[PDB]
RNA sequence: GCCAGUGGCGAAGGCGCCCGGCUGGAACGGGUCCGACGGUGAGGGACGAAGGCCAGGGGAGCGAACCGGAUUAGAUACCCGGGUAGUCCUGGCUGUAAAGGAUGCGGGCUAGGUGUCGGGCGAGCUUCGAGCUCGCCCGGUGCCGAAGGGAAGCCGUUAAGCCCG
RNA sequence: GCCGCUAUUAUUGGGCCUAAAGCGUCCGUAGCCGGGCCCGUAAGUCCCUGGCGAAAUCCCACGGCUCAACCGUGGGGCUUGCU
């Protein structure tokens, strides 16, 4: 986006390329080992992430440190951002104030952006269009064990509110879940969902399965 | 067949260590009755040729060579002054590759660590970037996160000077910054510490 | 152990979801409905259509083909789908 | 006895050896007043 | 003790695929291990397998190609009529025609797909996806 | 669309934020060796498809 | 492929001749019994925990 | 193979190489090999000892490879195979000697356990050999009858 | 006793002066024999530290109970001096323990490094020693450790990993 | 009060070092699990077919009470199955 691009000086090799007009697509950003240390990169190549909608704050916790002279409180903020196609990121941010924590969490989210596979793999849609995920997938963080299953079109997101938010930002409209562990731990629940969505890429396939499951790696 | 054989063996390149590694027994030629393993100079020579081609295809300033070890601190410095190859002899200064808020922030395209166990810092920062790692490895080195390996004593003043001298020569040869290799002028004694 | 006539509408799993409430409030004002009961009745109609369609996707012939045809011609007759329609629709 | 390491802990408890000994004294009294007196 | 060379073979393949090995060796070979590998080759999960012969039960050398996520034995070798594969798929596989359930039938060892197109059931013995 | 790269060792379709690496074949050029994180950290040898230079 | 595939013997059968009669005789390198010449009764290999210690093989072969 | 009462994963043993045909360096034919087997059984050697001697002295690997038959098959053909099988016999002799020791040494409970395990093995093999016919069905281990048996 | 050890043997409990006798089990080596004889085991049985009990002996030291001296506000204790049972032997009963690797047993797979015990192999050295050093194989016993696992601590080819029971 | 929530009964699908939880250890009976090849049988298993598993109830379409509920026509399913 031109707006941030003007104000932005890159500071990184990747940012130099982006500014220079090279690496014009976030797909060219990803699967190369590259190091993203710049939400400005992500905003340039994915401007819909700059939007208050398409941003989601998922948890705010007041955490305590003890000292002589009493309690010193910090704010942990779990935020997610995403383009409602196939890109989503998740970040934690800490601050002495909630607003600092929020902007930091969103920056780290844009840095932790990932690219996911979308499709249709349920026995009872077979629509070959990317409303769900193409195959069941699993993820974990802490005690939380999230198992996402493809669902039919119009089902909705059969998952807790955190997963609803993250999957909406990632463009998944329909899904079934089975969960284990402590889902009342929002951080680890969210990371488990996130890691499942990345395991969509970790899973292997055969040639024709792309066509039959409607597999889509980013935008459609 | 460069640098015939006795210059290698005088530098002590074939000399390994009492410890071994299965990642490196491919290169280990034998073990002698004292418990010390010996590397194959033929493989050393081959891998040096390939490293030369590789780093020649790379851009000069994008090359970074690090050496915590002092015996390599000097010849890495000379390698840099010869090739344009971002020498880091001292301590790596954690954040050189990852924190853009350091003074000397470097985002290279390849890395020439002299010993991975001593340069574990640079290794993991390069890992995070996703750049290749060329490494000098002795019989006790693991090949984790090493995309090109060169067998070497990697603890000797000599043999470090010689390996870096050979690399510089082969890089310039493959860049055509020199014609036939004998047109190289620099001495190994210049690459060496000489205490 | 007999029949026991059952409701033909389903109530929501949670009564106080802000999203569902807003959505349903809008629908009820737009279509001038007396009852959430009435809305949920039509939602349940839809749900049953969808479940049949699902089953018949994941079904095999000589029956479940009859029911495919029956579903589609019923929905055509009701005016929810065109005649060239499918379970995807 | 069947015992419980949980009981062996002391966070809000009396020592289990001595709880045990008390239990056994009680049991002895009961056995004593049951069968012969 | 040793029980089900087939399960051991499949678990070995699974673990070797996780660590990126190119070839595995399956030591207490069997005609069943061979049929299962025939099927896995035909459906494109492994590459090339050859029977090495010792004086013992024989070995299989199996060249992999990086197309296995989970391969395993359905060890209660479950009887399955020709119209229950939907359910067993939903239990063992992630999407509707993703992997392969291997079925022993009276007409040989087959995939559930071939079993369906033949209208014959049998006993489930393995899954691969 | 765009293509997804694939390791020369594992053949397992490199992922977005993997600590992977890519570089041309030494002794061949003309070939992009892709190398996944698992393969790098476990010292899984590769081999150029055009040439047969093995490498770590 | 190496050293466990098709586990093969390290022992060898080897042809020896006694010093007294000179009859060539096949034997085993890792014997459990003192091996005696079939003609003279002379010990050709004395048993040990492993590889037997060989007497009387000055002209030797191994298969 | 301390397994079965010690659970050590010992691997000591023989490594027969795969051989579809006999070796060419071998001198003896099936017939004279059989003759040697019979000779040694008359000398009083068990089948295991016979194979050991034919391996060490005569350079015969695998009488089975040579003849196509086993040593106990050869013995039963020439009417020399043991009445009860050798392994069982060996266990019974051990048990009897140990019974004697334990009568003169009642407090050697560790050797008593060794006896228990020995008799357990006996019972196992008896079960198997009854099932396969190498013993009558009515056969049963008993210490005193086994003493008479050995003696 | 010192030697005596992340040492060894043993199912565990546990086992240390030497010599002789009887005896158990394991590892290694093994082109030896048998030919699936295997695993686990409800129930059932055997073994099972200290302590305690029955009977009979013995009784140095230590020593519950007890007896005295102190201490202390008190001191049914800690400290001191004594001291019964007991600790030892014989034969029995008891059948409990932080009986703990707080980790049931078997089998297959998933990087290794470095020690150490035992056997074997190959080299080198030797004062030519049942000697020393190096390497390799098998089996034990430890530390570390990538991947991996896990709530984490930590585990990590002696799994708390994947699979088969 | 029952189901669900509850993968807090776990076949699917739970756990047992430190949180509840590996018998003190071993031995072994029933039971369960069982290496590889060949031949046979065809008991389980699978396919096809005959006879049964009432009606109502369940699903679907179509018709009649204004529609619906209800009722009828027909198709299918259900009965643990047995043969
Ligand atoms: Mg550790
Ligand atoms: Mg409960
Ligand atoms: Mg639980
Ligand atoms: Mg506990
Ligand atoms: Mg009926
Ligand atoms: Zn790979
Ligand atoms: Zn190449
Ligand atoms: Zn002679």
């Amino acid at each position: 986006s031109q707006r941030v691009l003007e104000e932005w000086e890159p500071r990184t090799k990747l940012g130099q390329l982006v500014k220079a007009g090279q690496i014009t697509d976030i797909h060219e950003i990803f699967r190369k080992g590259y190091q993203i240390k710049e939400p400005e990169i992500v905003d340039v190549l994915l401007p819909e992430v700059n939007m208050r909608e398409n941003q989601e704050v998922l948890d705010i916790a007041l955490t305590v440190r003890m000292t002589d002279s009493g309690r010193r409180i910090r704010f942990r903020v779990l935020a997610a951002v995403g383009n409602r196609d196939g890109y989503v990121g998740l970040g934690i941010g800490h601050g002495r104030e909630v607003g600092i924590a929020i902007r930091k969490a969103i920056n780290y989210a844009k840095m932790n952006i990932i690219e996911i596979k979308r499709g249709c793999g349920s026995w009872e849609c077979r629509c070959r269009r990317p409303h769900s995920i193409p195959f069941a997938v699993e993820g974990k963080e802490g005690s939380v064990r999230v198992k996402l299953m493809p669902g039919p079109r119009g089902l909705g997101l059969v998952i807790g509110d955190v997963g609803k938010k993250i999957l909406s930002l990632a463009g998944v409209q329909d899904v079934w879940s089975q969960s284990l562990g402590e889902t009342r731990t929002t951080v680890n629940f969210a990371k488990a969902v996130f890691n499942a969505l990345y395991n969509t890429n970790r899973v292997a396939i055969q040639p024709g399965m792309e066509e039959k499951y409607g597999i889509v790696v980013g935008r459609e | 067949y460069l640098v015939p054989l006795d210059q290698y063996l005088a530098a002590g390149v074939h000399i390994g260590t009492q410890q071994k590694t299965q990642d490196m027994k491919k290169f280990i030629y034998r073990v002698r009755q004292d418990g010390l393993y010996v590397l194959d100079v033929r493989k050393t020579d081959e891998r040096l040729r390939t490293a030369g081609k590789f780093l020649a295809k790379f851009d000069p300033t994008s090359i970074l060579a690090v050496s915590v070890r002092l015996y390599g601190q000097k010849p890495v410095k000379k390698f840099g002054e010869v090739t344009g190859a971002r020498a880091i002899p001292g301590r790596f200064l954690p954040g050189t590759m990852t924190n853009p808020q350091v003074k000397n922030f470097i985002e290279p395209d390849v890395l020439i660590v002299t010993d991975p166990r001593a340069d574990h810092q640079a290794m993991k920062e390069a890992i995070e970037i996703g750049i290749p790692i060329v490494a000098l490895v002795d019989t006790e080195n693991f090949l984790s996160y090493v995309d090109l390996a060169i067998p070497t004593n990697n603890k000797g003043r000599k043999a470090l000077a010689l390996i870096y001298w050979i690399l510089a020569r082969e890089i310039l040869y493959n860049r055509k910054e020199i014609e036939s290799r004998e047109d190289f002028k620099v001495p190994v004694e210049e690459f060496e510490m000489r205490i | 152990d007999p029949k026991r006539q059952r409701k033909k509408y389903e109530t929501p799993s949670h009564p106080w979801i802000k999203e569902r409430l807003d959505r349903e409030r809008v629908i009820m004002r737009k279509y001038a409905l007396k009852n959430k009961k009435e809305l949920w009745r039509h939602e349940t109609q839809l749900k049953e259509f969808r479940r049949r369609a699902r089953r018949l996707l994941a079904a095999r012939g000589k029956q479940a083909e009859v029911e495919r045809v029956q579903l589609l011609q019923r929905l055509n007759r009701l005016g929810l789908l065109p005649a060239d329609a499918v379970l995807d629709d | 006895m069947k015992r419980r390491p949980r009981k062996w802990k002391k966070k809000g408890r009396m020592r289990w050896k001595w709880i045990k000994k008390r239990i056994r004294r009680l049991k002895k009294q009961r056995r004593k007043e049951r069968g012969l007196i | 003790t040793l029980l089900d060379p087939l399960a051991n073979a499949l678990s070995h393949i699974t673990n070797s695929e996780r660590v990126g090995k190119k070839e595995v060796y399956l030591k207490p070979a069997s005609k069943l291990m061979g049929e299962v590998l025939r099927v896995m080759q035909e459906n494109g999960y492994i590459g090339e397998f050859e029977f090495i012969d010792d004086g013992r039960a024989g070995i299989y050398r199996v060249q992999l190609i990086g197309k296995i996520n989970k391969a395993g034995a359905i060890k209660p070798r479950f009887p399955v009529k020709a119209r229950e594969y939907e359910a067993w798929e939903k239990r063992f596989l992630p999407a509707f025609e993703f992997g392969i359930l291997i079925v022993s039938t009276s007409q040989g060892v087959m995939t559930h797909k071939e079993a369906i197109e033949k209208g014959i059931g049998g006993r489930l013995i393995a899954y691969v996806y | 669309k765009f293509e997804v790269p694939v390791c020369t060792s594992c053949g397992k379709e490199i992922t977005p934020r993997e600590h992977a690496t890519h570089f041309v074949c030494p002794n061949c050029g003309e070939a992009i060796i892709w190398r996944c994180e698992s393969c790098r950290v476990l010292s899984v040898p590769y081999k150029c498809p055009k040439c047969g230079w093995e490498g770590p | 492929l190496p050293k466990n595939l098709i586990p093969m013997p390290k022992s060898r059968f080897l042809r020896v001749k006694c010093i007294d009669c000179g009859n060539e005789q096949i034997v085993f390198s890792n014997p459990s019994t003192t091996v005696r010449c079939l003609v003279c009764g002379a010990t050709l290999v004395e048993p040990t925990g492993g590889k037997g210690i060989l007497k009387a093989k000055v002209l030797e072969v191994l298969e | 193979m301390a397994r079965m009462h010690a659970r050590k994963r010992g691997k000591s043993g023989s490594k027969r190489p795969p051989r579809t045909a006999p070796p060419t360096w071998v001198e003896y034919t099936a017939e004279e090999v059989e003759g040697l087997v019979v000779k040694l059984r008359k000398e009083g050697y068990s089948a295991a000892m016979i194979g050991t001697i034919l391996r060490d002295q005569y350079g015969i690997p695998s009488v089975k490879l040579i003849t196509g038959k086993k040593i106990t098959k050869i013995l039963e053909e020439n009417g020399l195979a043991p009445q009860i099988p050798e392994d069982l016999m060996a266990l019974i002799r051990k048990a009897v000697n140990l019974r004697k020791h334990l009568e003169m040494h009642p407090k050697d409970r560790h050797s008593m356990r060794g006896l228990q395990l020995t008799e357990s093995k006996i019972r196992r093999l008896v079960k198997y050999y009854r099932r396969t016919g190498k013993l009558p069905a009515k056969w049963r281990y008993d210490p005193e009858q086994a003493k008479l048996l050995v003696r």
